[PDB]
């Protein structure tokens, strides 16, 4: 434990990057969010493909191609299912996890603000705790203030 | 190769909320909230610190005594009364 | 992660489910004042 | 590519969604109003 | 503007979206007030010295 004052200016210099590395990391989430929600729309591009050809496969007297087409498309509906519930539930994480993120920034701001104000009473005292050391008050004589001692030796 | 992307889908989702806390654990120790004054706090250390030093020139030279403010206030009326008494019969 | 949101929750403790009944019951009355002047304001 | 695009969406917020509508719907004001004076000024 | 045009149900929307703001003003209308009376305690510290 350094003096106080010095420790929090290192403290202080350290949360900046934590932020920011925080910054980064929320940020991937939203990326792989979207490329998940995307990734989504695509498999159920295809698989709504699939029933389209449907007509066809009955339209040309072929119900038993439309019995297996049918049967081809339940592999992506599950699948659509599967993924159609994960990107829900991730949704309402993250806009929990955005909130507490602005406080931060919010309250980070405002201690800073009074960093200095502190350390320049700090160095208030420090200097008005030596003038009177090195000669203190001709009331008292003291002897202990190194001006009086010139003037004994 | 199915099941390993998705397990991989949630694992920042995971890391961040991790680094939310551990920075939602720093700040109220540096500072921690002015009801409760803890002083654990390093931002109560230094109010508490520089209190300290304020003692030594209150004690170690003493500051004038109240009576002394008084002996020195109750005469400047006296003062400043004199010069404009003065100054109205100087002005006449 | 679960273990370091009691420390925010419980060594400094949010506002009591209370406080938000006094900030929530009276802010309809900030709302609901500033409309109140805002339309005997616009006549 | 999308990770930047956060940064910007991110950092530095993009206007309210709300924040549309009120220059969206003021701004009907504003064409109607410009052409609402040009039919009696040309009048 | 948002009652003026019969949008009434705007302007609680809009009404309750300065309210944020409010409290902020507020939560800083006394931070600096708190400031303003002891830095210049601290200025006359300096003039003795």
């Amino acid at each position: 434990q350094e003096a106080p004052e010095d420790l929090l200016e290192r403290l202080l210099g350290e949360m900046e990057l934590e932020l920011i590395e925080l910054r980064r990391a929320l940020a991937q989430t939203i990326a792989t969010f979207k490329s998940t929600e995307r990734q989504r729309d695509a498999q159920q591009l295809i698989a709504q493909r699939w029933y389209e050809k449907a007509q066809a496969a009955l339209d040309r007297g072929n119900e038993q191609l439309a019995r297996e087409a049918l049967g081809q498309r339940q592999s992506y509906q599950s699948h659509t299912e599967a993924l159609g519930k994960s990107l829900g539930e991730q949704r309402a994480l993250v806009e929990q996890v955005r909130g507490q993120l602005q406080k931060l920034e919010r309250k980070y701001l405002e201690l800073k603000s009074q960093k200095n104000l502190y350390l320049a009473r700090l160095k208030s005292a420090i200097a008005a705790q030596k003038i009177e050391e090195i000669a203190g008050n001709l009331d008292n004589a003291s002897a202990s203030s190194l001006f009086e001692r010139i003037e004994t030796k | 190769e199915r099941k390993y992307l998705e397990l991989k889908s949630q694992k920042n989702l995971y890391l961040a909320r991790l680094k939310s806390a551990i920075a939602a654990q720093k700040i109220e120790e540096i500072a921690g909230n002015l009801d409760n004054a803890s002083a654990s706090s390093l931002f109560e250390r230094i109010e508490t610190k520089i209190l300290e030093l304020e003692a030594e020139r209150e004690l170690l030279n003493p500051p004038p005594s109240p009576l002394d403010k008084k002996f020195e206030q109750w005469e400047e009326q006296q003062a400043v009364e004199a010069t404009l008494a003065a100054m109205k019969a100087r002005r006449s």
